[PDB]
RNA sequence: UUAGGAAUAGUUAAUAAUAAUUUAUAAUUUUGAUUAGAUUGUUUUGUUAAUGCUAUUAGAUGGGUGUGGAAAAAUAAAAAAAAUAAUUAAUAUAU
């Protein structure tokens, strides 16, 4: 319990939690430039299971 | 040091021969760079290279720990060779943390040792005049940063004092040039043991005309008269040593008078037969030599017409042969040794111990040991790394005294032998004869 | 206030520098605040000191701030092994209890000096004294027909392949574990005395069981552990109804000697019948006289086997047991992920043509696009000097060699590959000598700690040793694009680790729905 | 933990494996060899029908006793038969050793066994501590034995706890060959106190002094002191006062005492230059030589009391 | 002050209590006032050991390519209702199961009922949230035969660890109003064959013979040995 | 102390001081020592 | 308190004025102000025949957080800090 309060940055180790702050928070000033896009082309396609068992039906119908 | 690019390891990309630092990269980066070969020296600020000194010298320990006697000696070599990759540039002055006149802030060992608002304003220009007699700007394009971490220690020498302490009660302080070598708490205690022997074997002994050898600082010489001792001659191979001794006891006081400083290998010269300077004999000759790493491990026998031995070895024989021509009858040899040479070099036999055994030519009179107190550096060269003793080496170690008289002096010395509690040899009984 | 003799000159104002609390930050690797561009593939060394590498700080050593995907490091640890003992709980006293859990890490090391006061022999400490007993009853479970030793060796291989890249078409488990045995003693044939290495699970021997339900525990009462491993430990099933195996996840790397057809000793060598060429001007004494080399044992000569312990399916903690030389051959996919990374950083960054100077630190106002420069030239150099290139069969790649002592932490990434070699000692080469000949004629002191070679178609087994103790844990998630692009360090300075390595990732959206 | 096998059983090799079987409470496991598996068989009976709180093992051969148990304990009877199981046996306890093994030897043997035995042990990777036990087989019973434990110092601490269950006074002589000559200079010195308490009694009868039960208190709090003389001044009183009287029958007997005293002449260095460099170990050594062969020697050490003479014996006639 | 412990008595600070009143002890931190707390660390961290080789999808997670197999989804709600059942039962979990919402059944913890504690409470209303394993309870607080006169908040509803018994003539529904269950005392008469006291204010319970035995050998006074 | 004029404690309340303990260090285990 | 002595001001009072849109011949200072320099004070120190000369180390601290009764809060060998942890003694710290 000691070795886990130890690691944080408190001044009379009374068994707080004080995080350490770096120097860049956020991701704009980390190089990254605007929010990631998710490509809704390719998530919105079919999985491999839902085209065997669309196979399956289709075999099964007729 | 100037650099030769064309033999470095990248001369394409650096043509400057080293890699320039900017204070960016992690410490074990630059540790690569330096274990392979290749130079490094600071931008921008001292500070890159200071972080850089202090952490491939704890990286290094790391890599290569203490582990027994060859384990140290390993470790001093693999020191050697990366803090010498450790440059600083030649104008220190042209950095950004050398010194900032209206702040009176900067970085650096010299904090430490003077004021901000003394460094700041007269000190920094003090200090480049000091190293322009050692180092000049022309003959150097580059500096080692443990000689730019001794030249800021010896300007503080050259400034201020230098207090011997429990050697000098608090007032005496010697200022050493450059490249003398100071005491630290380790080097003190083998002549704290001295100094207490001398207290009392002075008088009992009839003690007048001490003579020191290898005195470097002159730590050895002062701690003689503090005792009692009226007529001290010291001997220095360094004729800068010899001028800033005799400088510093004109210095510290009227008590210190008699003391006398030449130069000299081991001995004086004892080459007049006409002017006799034989008349003058001493009654005790002290002896306290150096015991580093490199010096301790390599002893061996060189020489075809003229055989010596080397290292540690050798520098005791120059000491054995030599000091009865300069000795009085029922005069005595004191040697000061920290038993290292038996720690660092286990498997070689005993230097004091085949003297006595082997050659007879002196008797043992006296020993005593003493275990080490404190922790620091042991028998520091000036311009190279500092590394301080171990734990598992600094329990072991003891700062031994050996007190030796002439096979000659036998009968005089006898008495001393019969009463209880001593040690007399086989040789020794057989002269007294009841 | 506080009392202060009064003086009539002037007061001092000491502004002395200290020991830096960032350096050693950096060293322990707990600094938490350093961002870094630039990812780049050469290890990194951490000491480990007293209470100050956990979990917290491993998990941004191996994901730095700068946004990387991929743990592509090996990160050497020194002195960062821990020893668990087995937790029980109390029936008696006042109620019941579990006790026990308590890790011997960081207070008792490995490998004590042995410092006294009195060709040459010397005492030391060249193996690990707290594990010794288990690598006893691991090496005495091989010690011995041959075709039984051989069925063994090759029953115990971790995950039948045992961390060797052999090519196996249309063939099952056990039988691609026998084959790989037989090629290597088809190898090892021509040679007096040859070894080899491989990755080996904990035998049956030095696991023993314990009546309260049911209790495995190792034989030598201790488990050698990182408290500062994070994610969870490899799941190995056991084949004999598939179950979970008790200790799958401690495996050893064995070395193990063919035949075909604590006291180190130290000797001074003597010779019978320019010094300093990066120094411009001659002088009289050489600033370095004498340098100091790994020695290391002999490889025997060399189609050829790869030879080469790669773990493909789990992050490896390799625990050495004795002074070892790891030659890491780095995969394609890390360098071309950090070539990638540093490129996209310096298209992104510096927009600027840069003026095209002579060198990279040349004279003229320090832009950003300087700076930056600066800085991706001295990543390569620090690359180019800690490594070498080989060849391959056609193929060439960084090799960083690296000195692993026991006690240490060497974490190995999925992917990478590496050679072992045993360190034999210490040589001491003087600089006047070996500027006009090879270093081996310039020899003057050598220190031999391994004392170890003795001298008494296929290959026969002689003997197994256990060099290192290999812990394997489940494969740490590579990141995506914007995995990679959203990840923050700051989140993750007090909470989600392990919520960062049993999910698959970060969240994408973590922290700013 | 750590499994533990004892080797041998004999009048004292029992009731170690006995106070093994108590003490651990099913956390150290325990198997049992013996020179005979009837016996071990025997003795494991015995430990299972009075009570046994941990599981035990029975074996026949030294190599599963080898690859089973990290602490080997043996208790054997004489020096050749631990000769034979350590060394000179083809499935050997030291030859066929484990690295990290640790084989404690409890017999009185030679120094120069010990120093093989220590030596290819240390070869193996093993670690062997020489611990000779002197007590009774009751004061083993109840707990209570001396140890002198020559060999590791680490080695040495990690056996106390096991050390312990059996013997009171366990101490640590240093370097492996020193536990064993302790034992030999333990039992020349009780030699050679109870010569002098019985040739002090003899003096004392000679100057006509009565009151014997006041003159032990007197000696007791003198210089001369022994534990020795507390021990033989009443039976060495009847020895004196009575000397047509023959001295009963004690546990510790002339011979058990000749057979540790054996070894120590073998254990020592060349004497034969000054042919006498140890005068009252000698005289008291003629004068338990002289014990043994007149057909005293099953009986107690204060019958040395009656042949004081004879070892002036081959002192004045080998001169 | 209201009431302290063995009246004003300071020979030590441990002779006056854990805590100085049951009341908060400053006026601006009204948490701070004395009641019955629960372990909600064992409590509210549930076993996630049953949520192995199990898939689980996020909820914004609508796209086509991260779908599972039905099998495998129907496999995850199992394993999502064992996990939140493997600690304990909620109070929002018994009454979603239970007829009018559980109005006007007994709800109790654990520990409750054992020893001389005899406390339960009858539910009255509950709202619900869209995370239906969570809200707000009401109820009537029965301690020991004597009851509330209104609904008080059934504190620590959220945490897993209640029981209840479902009864059929106890079930009032949403027309109309739950009615307070009657003190023994006061308003049904006493009758010591319907319901007898455990406990009662100063009395205390007997001392169990194996915790004189526990502290006899843990203070020295019984022979303990292995 | 009571079983199943002089005022009789409880055998619970003042317990009996219990005989499996063992003495430790006794009155008569000093020893003189002089000084001046 | 200043070896070479002159001006000072978020200013003084009244006020149905918290939070001053007003009134006044306003307030400090040659009986020494403000500013600048030196600056914790203090029959505790030293000396002497001395109501003389000469020294001082209790302390406090309008922007770090309106928390807390009170900012005194970025570090102090005890001031033992909510179950008798220990209360025989000496080192009580190095360790
Ligand atoms: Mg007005």
């Amino acid at each position: 319990e000691w070795l886990y309060y130890k690691q944080f940055k408190t001044v009379d180790y009374s068994y707080r939690v004080i995080p350490e702050l770096p120097e860049k928070y956020r991701p704009h000033q980390s190089g990254i430039d605007q929010a990631p896009l998710p490509d809704y082309r390719e998530i919105n396609k079919m999985p491999q299971w839902a085209e065997c068992e669309e196979r399956r039906q289709s075999k099964k119908t007729v | 040091i100037t650099l030769r690019p064309d033999a470095t390891v990248d001369p394409e990309r650096y043509p400057l021969g080293y890699v320039p630092l900017d204070g960016s990269e992690s410490v074990d980066s630059v540790w690569s760079l330096v274990k392979s070969g290749a130079f490094v020296a600071p931008l921008s600020k001292i500070e890159t290279i200071h972080r850089a000194h202090v952490g491939i010298r704890y990286l290094t320990q790391s890599e290569y720990p203490a582990l027994s006697s060859i384990d140290v000696v390993g470790l001093q070599t693999r020191l050697k060779e990366l803090c010498s990759r450790l440059l600083i540039r030649r104008d220190f002055w042209v950095l950004d943390d050398y010194n900032d006149p209206e702040l009176n802030s900067s970085f650096g060992i010299q904090n430490m040792y003077f004021d901000n608002f003394k460094w700041s304003q007269v000190l920094w220009r003090r200090f480049q005049q000091y190293v322009e007699e050692y180092f000049p700007v022309a003959e150097h394009t580059h500096l080692t940063y443990d000689e730019y971490l001794q030249l800021l220690r010896s300007f503080s020498h050259f400034e201020q004092g230098a207090k011997l302490l429990p050697l000098l009660p608090k007032r005496y302080r010697i200022h050493p040039p450059f490249g003398v070598p100071a005491l630290s708490r380790i080097d003190m205690e083998p002549l704290l043991l001295y100094s207490q022997w001398l207290k009392n074997f002075r008088g009992p002994l009839k003690l007048d005309a001490a003579l020191v050898i290898r005195s470097g600082c002159g730590a050895a010489v002062f701690a003689t008269k503090l005792n009692g001792v009226p007529i001290v001659r010291g001997v220095d191979p360094n004729p800068r040593a010899v001028m800033s001794c005799r400088k510093d006891a004109q210095r510290m006081g009227r008590r210190f008078d008699s003391i006398s400083f030449r130069v000299g290998e081991m001995f004086p010269d004892k080459d007049d037969g006409n002017g006799v300077p034989n008349s003058r004999k001493y009654d005790i000759i002290v002896f306290y030599p150096d015991q580093g790493c490199y010096n301790l491990f390599f002893t061996n026998a060189i020489g075809e017409y003229a055989p010596v031995l080397t290292g540690f070895a050798g520098t005791l024989e120059h000491f054995f042969e030599e000091a009865g021509d300069y000795l009085s009858d029922s005069g005595v040899i004191v040697l000061c040794c920290t038993n290292v040479y038996s720690i660092l070099k286990p498997t070689e036999p005993h230097p004091i111990e085949y003297e006595i055994k082997v050659n007879r030519r002196w008797v043992l009179l006296d020993y005593y040991d003493m275990p080490v107190r404190g922790k620091g550096t042991l028998s520091h060269t000036p311009t190279d790394h500092h590394y301080r003793i171990p734990m598992e080496m600094r329990k072991c170690m003891r700062s031994e005294l050996w007190v030796l008289h002439k096979m000659t002096s036998i009968a005089h010395f006898a008495h001393i032998h019969n009463i209880p509690g001593a040690q007399p040899p086989s040789c020794v009984v057989s002269h007294w004869r009841n | 206030r506080m009392p202060r003799k009064p003086t009539p000159y002037v007061r001092k104002f000491l502004e002395g520098c200290p020991l830096p609390e960032t350096l050693v930050d950096d060293i322990a690797g707990a600094n938490l605040k350093s961002m870094a561009p630039f990812f780049t593939t050469a290890p990194r060394y951490i000491v480990a000191a007293e209470s100050r590498l956990s979990k917290l700080f491993f998990h941004h050593a191996l994901y730095p701030a700068g946004g990387a995907r991929r743990p592509c490091r090996v990160l050497i640890v020194r002195g960062g092994r821990s020893v668990r003992e087995p937790s029980f709980t109390i029936n008696t006293g006042g109620g019941r209890g579990e006790v026990g859990g308590g890790s011997r890490g960081y207070r008792d090391p490995a490998r004590r000096a042995y410092f006294y006061a009195r060709a040459g022999l010397v005492k030391r400490a060249s193996v690990d004294g707290l594990l010794s007993p288990l690598c006893g009853v691991i090496e005495a479970h091989f010690a011995v027909g041959g075709e039984k030793l051989c069925v063994t060796l090759a029953g115990l291989l971790s995950g039948g392949h045992g961390g060797l890249m052999m090519d196996d078409g249309n063939c099952a488990s056990n039988v691609r574990a026998a084959k790989r045995v037989a090629r290597l003693l088809h190898d090892a044939a021509h040679h007096l005395s040859s070894f080899f290495y491989v990755h080996t699970q904990l035998p049956d021997s030095a696991l023993f069981v314990s009546r309260p339900v049911a209790v495995f525990r190792l034989a030598g009462g201790l488990e050698p552990t990182v408290h500062f491993a994070v994610g969870a430990p490899l799941s190995v099933l056991q084949r004999g109804s598939t179950t979970v195996l008790p200790f799958g996840h401690i495996q050893c790397l064995l070395r193990v000697r063919t035949r075909g057809g604590n006291t180190p000793w130290c000797n001074t060598a003597g010779n019978d019948d320019i010094v300093e060429p990066w120094k411009l001007g001659v002088s009289l004494d050489p600033k370095v006289p004498f340098f100091m080399r790994t020695l290391t044992e002999k490889r025997p000569s060399f189609v050829h086997m790869n030879h080469l312990l790669v773990r493909n399916d789990c992050e490896t903690y390799l625990l050495p047991q004795r002074e070892l030389l790891l030659s890491f051959h780095v995969p394609e996919e890390a360098e071309a992920m950090c070539k990638e990374q540093n490129e996209e950083r310096m298209r992104r960054q510096a927009a600027l043509g840069y003026g095209s100077p002579s060198h990279v630190f040349a004279e003229g106002p320090r832009t950003f696009a300087r700076v930056l420069h600066g800085m991706k030239a001295n990543l390569a150099a620090v690359e180019e000097a800690s490594s070498t290139f080989r060849q391959g069969a056609s193929g060439s790649s960084r090799v960083y060699e690296v000195r692993a002592l026991p006690g240490d932490v060497v974490f190995v990434p999925r992917g990478w590959k590496y050679s072992v070699e045993r360190i034999v000692g210490t040589a001491i080469i003087d600089a006047v000598a070996a500027s006009t000949a090879s270093p081996r004629e310039a020899l003057r002191a050598v220190f031999r700690t391994a004392p170890d070679p003795p001298l008494p178609s296929n290959a026969e087994i002689v003997g197994v040793e256990v060099d290192a103790f290999v812990l394997c844990y489940k494969p740490y998630p590579v990141l995506s694009n914007a995995q990679a692009s959203t990840y923050v360090a700051a989140n993750y300075v007090h909470s989600g680790i392990d919520d960062f390595y049993a999910k698959g990732g970060n969240d994408v959206y973590h922290k700013y729905t | 933990s750590l499994n533990v096998g004892v080797v041998g059983m004999g009048n004292m090799g029992v009731p170690i494996a006995r106070n093994l079987g108590f003490k651990a409470r099913s956390a150290m496991y325990l198997q049992i060899h013996s020179r005979a598996l009837s016996k071990a068989k025997r003795v494991c009976d015995d430990l299972s029908v009075d009570g046994a709180t941990c599981a035990m093992r029975i074996h026949d051969r030294y190599s599963t006793m080898t690859k089973w148990c990290d602490v080997i304990v043996l208790a054997l009877a004489d020096v050749k038969a631990s000769r034979h199981a350590l060394l000179e046996d083809n499935e050997s306890l030291i030859m066929n050793a484990r690295k990290g093994q640790i084989i404690v030897d409890h017999t009185t043997v030679d120094a120069e066994t010990s120093r093989e035995c220590a030596h290819e042990a240390a070869r193996r990777g093993a670690y062997f501590l020489d611990a000779p036990m002197s007590g009774s087989p009751r004061a083993c019973f109840n707990g209570q034995l001396l140890l002198m434990v020559g060999g590791d110092a680490e080695t040495f601490q990690k056996m106390l706890p096991i050390f312990h269950m059996y013997a009171d006074n366990v101490f640590h002589m240093g370097e492996s060959g020193s536990g064993t000559a302790a034992k030999m200079i333990s039992q020349a010195l009780v030699a050679s106190h109870n010569a002098a308490a019985a040739e002090a009694l003899s003096m004392a009868h000679a100057l006509g002094i009565e009151d014997q039960s006041k003159l032990v208190q007197v000696l007791d709090a003198s210089w001369g002191s022994s534990t020795m003389l507390r021990r033989n001044a009443p039976l060495l009183q009847d020895l004196i006062r009575n000397p047509d009287k023959t001295p009963p029958t004690s546990a510790v007997s002339v011979d058990r005492l000749l057979s540790d005293l054996a070894h120590l002449d073998a254990s020592l260095p060349k004497r034969g230059g000054e042919d006498e460099p140890f005068p009252v170990f000698d005289a008291a050594l003629r004068s338990l030589a002289a014990a043994s062969d007149a057909g005293m020697g099953d009986r107690d050490l204060a019958s040395v009391v009656h042949y004081i003479e004879a070892g002036e014996a081959e002192l004045r006639n080998r001169t | 002050r209201a009431d302290p412990l063995n009246g004003g008595s300071s020979m030590t600070l441990g002779s006056k209590g854990s805590k100085l009143s049951p009341e908060p002890h400053r006026r601006r931190m009204p948490w701070t006032a004395a009641k019955e707390y629960v372990p909600g660390v064992v409590l509210n961290a549930r076993d996630k050991m049953v949520l192995d080789g199990v898939q689980l999808l996020d909820i914004e997670s609508i796209d086509r390519a991260s779908q599972l197999d039905p099998l495998e989804v129907l496999r995850a709600v199992v394993a999502t209702r064992e996990y939140n059942i493997s600690t304990g039962k909620n109070i929002f979990q018994l009454a979603s199961q239970a007829t009018y919402n559980g109005r006007g059944q007994r709800f109790y913890r654990k520990e409750w009922q054992e020893g001389t504690y005899d406390k339960y409470v009858t539910l009255s209303a509950i709202d619900f949230d869209r995370d239906g394993n969570k809200g707000t309870a009401y109820g009537y607080i029965t301690f020991h035969g004597e009851t509330t006169t209104r609904p008080v908040q059934v504190d620590f509803a959220d945490v897993p660890g209640w029981y209840m018994d479902f009864v059929e003539e106890r079930a009032v529904p949403f027309t109309g109003i739950v009615p307070p269950p009657p003190s023994i005392g006061t308003d049904v008469p006493v009758d010591p064959h319907s319901y007898r006291l455990k406990a009662y204010p100063y009395y205390d319970a007997p001392n169990p013979p194996e915790f004189v035995e526990r502290l006899l050998k843990d203070r020295g006074v019984l022979p303990d040995t292995p | 102390r009571r079983e199943s004029d002089p005022v009789r404690y409880d055998p619970l309340l003042v317990p009996r001081t219990p005989s499996h303990w063992s003495v430790g260090v006794d009155a008569t285990d000093v020893r003189r020592r002089w000084q001046i």
